RNA sequence: CGGGCCCGGGGGGCCACGCGCGCGUCCCGGGACGGCGGAGCGAGCGCACGGGGUCGGCGGCGACGUCGGCUACCCACCCGAC
RNA sequence: CCGUCGCCGGCAGUCGAGAGUGGACGGGAGCGGCGGGCCGGAGCCCCGCGGACGCUACGCCGCGACGAGUAGGAGGGCCGCU
């Protein structure tokens, strides 16, 4: 009953978990976002055995299925009606997301009209 | 020209739009809103768009005149097709290869059209 | 039309050769020289409506989708199943006993039938002995043992193709939402056509199985492993 | 025309493969199996005379 | 009635000496202890059986609370029984040691 | 002006059938003609060492001539006179044959990589194999598999090789073209050796593997490609 | 592993013109044309020499 | 179980041998062999070890309890880890 | 499968009518295969008026080889802050 994608493919990661920086576990301090080691005996950046493993290019995903949502569609953030008809003509395979800021009264607009236009709303219950 | 043109407005436009990992482009006579050089609907010296009607019934089919280039008021003649789904088409459609106005667009602006009439179908629950 | 002319010594090698075969098809004086609708017209519905309608069928498309998919390359291989070359197992000659190993019928001795067309075995369980009826099973679920019964002179009926044992479907006929719970058509009920081709075979698979001693009780038992056979050494 | 990357198949293995490189692979072929199947005839009518 | 599947222990991973590769089981099959002995059990299914706290879905009955992870019996290891298996998902560590079944589906006898 | 444009058209693609039908027809008796040639070599050694025993004398064989090279170790810790002479066979990775062509010339850096190396004479089984299953071409600096006769016939036609049996019985029968024949192979990529190599740090007529094991290298081919 | 040696790969060369000239781009687009779908070397030659520098590409006197 | 497209002349297997005229060479008027001559294309069915997978094959289960989905949620075990 | 490098790779032919390993003519002389009454010869498409996608050319498509790295160099950043 949900809109369908054009295609949907198998998509396949070559990694689910995130690249947490070493050490963000010891200290409050060190976020978990990744930084590259930088240090002359650090075991990670020399990659040991059982370490933290480093993000390289070889981890990149197949770019047929790249920035796909997990139910075929790739996003696109809009903001108000008039430029929700640029996703007239990509209508099965770019599905449109209306925007933090807008607010209450201006996307029930949004969400009519991208029902009659078969747009699928990726969030569309967001002041309900 | 054409061509010329095209490399201005090619990455700096106001009708524009860059996110994420996809550009669109919001000028009037360009079917499929991509931002493309076949595509775009103030660069070439002869163009078609298909809009919807003043109310919510038919499809306007706008082409533009061999005449005034530089005219902006008058370069564009505006039709309003309201006949039922098929023959909408096949009048878009002979508007284009009978003519040779523009003969690629053609079936991207039936494939527009097409999608222009079904939003005006009655929405059922 | 005439056969092939040329006998296989394997798959896709011909025993005789290119100009052997030129002279056994007598190319030598058999050779040769040189050499809708889509509109009707449909009449009038005049008066004054003149002229006859021609009408095409096949019309033009109401509505084109917004993107297709392109075509796909072509293969070369690759048939439905219905084409499939059909395997059996050297072990199952008509008349062997099997074991099934899977279903609800696990572990129980039946006598294997003919093979059907879409590589099913059509086996019967005596319905008499062990109340496995006419059904169909599968090749590879199935161990053959070495116990053979001669059914050479008995007679399968021919209204026994895969059709016959294929399920039935109904559901779901103009009903939308669901309120109405419905208690029908998911019990199954044996029809009298199902239940007399049953006594059209046992009543000849019977008399070979009273014929070689204690076979019968053999028939009414179930496999099944103690601590100490290990199916590897077993002989079956 | 887009030539796309062939999938090498093995002709050792391969009929038609061997045949498309090498059409004599069939006369090869069709000789040593009629040959071995012409002497192994005749060495069961040795064993079908000394018995 | 009856047991109807073959008994069998996981004894670990497939293994180097520090590393463990842990999408290939071990598995040590009673009765048989030679490689030759071991072609029966070339293709066969196999199972780990494990029960759990929530009730899961049964096919051909009512919510059990048996769950199972299903495998293959792919090649066999060493000189001495010991095939290894490869299942859907690893499995989990909690296992070695517990039984395993191997099942006689897809036949060749 | 139309029909006559099929007409021109239609011949055309006849006259492309029939040189077809003729090129099939030239490398058939081509590998007819290889075949027995094949016989009059392998028949004359058995005939000449058969003369020889009848007289009491010895039929001393011709000294081999094609060899197979095969890189055994790999590429850490070379010496740079043993690296430079790898990477002239065409040897820069790790179980990387080729074929080389024996003189003086060959034979005498072939004994400076005595332990990186294991070679010997191979047969006419061997070098079918090879071909068929590994053989890829140089085809303007790529690697081309091998799998039509047009590969080999669009750059070493011009040589007489034109189909994928001339090229075998190039490499054979080591003929006056041999150079670009070998040239034309990519370097061949086989795998492990199945079933292990019996100490690769050592020479073969010490147990190992270094160096010239004469024949027994087909016995190495077959379990390695 | 292989034993070459990586410095040299990337050849160092001009392979579009550096300047942001739109009609040096546009008929670099005709002479990229003319190279590609034609036998001429002449059309080779002028092309690189528009990805050229000013100073790989002086004036030339009347004289 | 040599070579000479197994030289050639005479008296069961194999052949990727197969139009006629016209010239050529060779052999015993007859042949055989030609890479030789100025003149236009066979058609239709199938089958496939043939430029990378398909089925024109199938079964079971289902709203207050199950189905799938989840990670900087928690815990467990094996292995690795200063 | 991801990237880089190389192919001074391909695509402006969106050419459903585009089509050429040369083509036209235009008389001089002729064949076959067509329409015999031994005399003689163009079909310029269409019963269908129709036939997917593409080419941000700073784009898109292909093919092959390749991928350690401190100090250091260089590029890309639809990474982020004012
Ligand atoms: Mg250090
Ligand atoms: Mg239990
Ligand atoms: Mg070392
Ligand atoms: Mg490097
Ligand atoms: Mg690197
Ligand atoms: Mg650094």
């Amino acid at each position: 009953a949900a809109l369908r994608p054009l295609v949907k493919p198998k998509i396949v990661k070559k990694r689910t978990k995130k690249f947490i920086r070493h050490q963000s576990d010891r200290y409050v301090k060190i976020k978990r976002n990744w930084r590259k080691p930088r240090g002359i005996d650090n075991r990670v950046r020399r990659r040991f055995k059982g370490q933290i493993l480093m993000p390289n290019i070889g981890y990149g995903s197949n770019k047929k299925t790249k920035h796909m949502l997990p139910s075929g569609f790739r996003k696109f953030l809009v903001h108000n009606v008039k430029e929700l008809e640029v996703l007239l003509m990509c209508n099965k395979s770019y599905c449109a997301e209306i925007a933090h800021n807008v607010s209450s009264k201006n996307r029930k607009a949004i969400v009519e009209r991208a029902a009659q236009l078969a747009i699928r709303v990726t969030n569309p219950n967001a002041r309900l | 020209s054409a061509h010329l043109q095209w490399m201005v407005v090619r990455n700096c436009s106001s009708f524009l739009i860059k996110r994420n990992k996809q550009t669109y482009s919001t000028e009037p006579n360009n079917l499929k809103a991509r931002n493309s050089f076949r595509y775009n609907g103030l660069i070439h010296r002869k163009t078609v768009g298909v809009e919807p009607a003043a109310d919510g019934k038919g499809v306007v089919v706008v082409i533009k005149r061999r005449s005034g280039q530089r005219k902006p008021a008058t370069s564009y003649v505006r039709t309003t097709i309201n006949k039922n789904a098929r023959a909408t088409l096949s009048s878009i459609r002979h508007m284009i290869r009978k003519n040779k106005y523009r003969p690629d667009l053609r079936m991207a602006a039936i494939r527009r059209a097409s999608a222009i009439l079904r939003s005006q179908k009655p929405v059922m629950v | 039309p005439h056969c092939s002319r040329n006998p296989v010594l394997v798959r896709g090698i011909g025993r005789y050769s290119r100009s052997a075969m030129y002279s056994r098809k007598a190319m030598y004086k058999r050779k040769y020289s040189a050499a809708v609708l889509a509109t009707v017209t449909k009449p009038v519905g005049g008066d004054k409506n003149g002229g006859t309608r021609v009408v095409k069928l096949r019309k033009m498309p109401r509505y084109y989708p917004t993107e297709d998919v392109p075509r796909k390359l072509l293969s070369h291989g690759k048939k439905p199943f219905s084409q499939h070359v059909r395997k059996l197992r050297a072990s199952i000659t008509p008349g062997t006993i099997l074991i099934i190993l899977t279903g609800r019928h696990r572990g129980k001795r039946v006598v294997f039938l003919k093979q059907l067309a879409s590589g099913l075995l059509l086996v019967t369980g005596p319905l008499v002995l062990n109340r496995v009826p006419l059904r169909r099973t599968h090749q590879k679920f199935v161990i053959a043992t070495s116990t053979k019964i001669d059914i050479s002179n008995v007679k399968i009926p021919k209204h026994l193709t895969d059709a016959y044992f294929k399920k039935k479907k109904l559901r779901k006929p103009r009903h939308q939402e669901g309120e109405i719970f419905d208690t029908e058509k998911e019990k199954y009920e044996i029809t009298e056509q199902r239940k007399i081709d049953q006594k059209a075979v046992d009543s000849q698979i019977l008399p070979k199985i009273k014929a070689i001693p204690q076979l019968q009780g053999y028939l009414r038992s179930v496999f099944a492993l103690t601590n100490g056979i290990y199916p590897h050494k077993l002989v079956f | 025309k887009i030539h796309r990357r062939v999938l090498k198949k093995n002709p050792l293995k391969n009929l038609r493969i061997m045949l498309k490189l090498n059409p004599y692979a069939k006369t090869m072929r069709r000789n040593t199996i009629l040959r071995q199947a012409r002497n192994h005839k005749l060495r069961v009518d040795k064993a079908a005379a000394a018995a | 009635s009856g047991r109807l599947w073959s008994k069998a222990i996981f004894a670990g991973y497939k293994r180097g000496l520090r590393n463990q590769r842990e999408h290939t089981a071990l598995l040590k099959i009673e009765g048989v202890y030679a490689r030759d002995e071991t072609e029966f059990y070339l293709g066969k299914r196999c199972a780990y059986v494990y029960k759990a706290k929530n009730n899961t879905v049964t096919p051909g009955g009512k919510p059990n609370k048996t769950r199972v992870i299903w495998g293959k019996v792919t090649r066999a290891h060493g000189n001495s029984g010991m095939v290894r298996a490869k299942f859907r998902s690893n499995l989990p560590a909690k296992a070695i040691g517990h039984r395993i079944r191997v099942m006689l589906y897809p036949s060749r006898i | 002006n139309f029909a006559e444009l099929k007409i021109k058209r239609l011949r055309k693609k006849f006259a492309q059938k029939m040189l077809r039908k003729a090129r099939r027809k030239l490398i058939y008796e081509k590998a007819k003609h290889y075949h027995k040639e094949y016989r009059q070599m392998y028949r004359t050694e058995i005939r000449m060492a058969r003369m020889a025993r009848k007289a009491g004398n010895f039929y001393v064989p011709a000294e081999p001539k094609l060899a197979f090279v095969i890189r055994i170790r790999g590429i850490n810790g070379v010496s740079p006179k043993v690296r430079k002479v790898l990477q002239l066979l065409r040897l820069r990775q790790i179980f990387n044959g080729t074929f080389v062509k024996l003189n003086k010339a060959s034979i005498n850096m072939l004994r400076i990589v005595e332990p990186y190396i294991a070679w010997g004479y191979p047969n006419l089984k061997s070098v079918n194999e090879l071909i068929y299953k590994r053989g890829y071409g140089k085809i303007n600096k790529k690697r081309i598999a091998l799998t039509d006769n047009a590969l080999i016939a669009r750059s070493l036609g011009k040589y007489g090789i034109i189909c994928m049996e001339d090229l075998i019985h190039e490499i054979y029968t080591v003929g006056k073209r041999f150079k670009e024949a070998n040239n034309f192979l990519w370097p061949f990529k086989l795998s492990s050796p199945r079933g292990g190599m019996k100490k690769k740090t050592t020479h073969f007529v010490e147990g190992g593997d270094a160096g010239n094991r004469e024949d027994q290298i087909n016995r190495l081919i077959r379990r390695m490609n | 592993g292989v034993d070459i040696r990586h410095n040299k790969d990337r050849k160092v060369r001009r392979k579009e013109p550096k300047s942001q000239d739109i009609y040096l781009r546009l008929l670099v687009k005709l002479y990229r044309f003319l190279a590609r779908r034609t036998n001429s070397t002449f059309n080779q030659v002028v092309l690189k020499r528009l990805f050229m520098s000013r100073t790989n590409r002086p004036p030339l006197s009347l004289s």
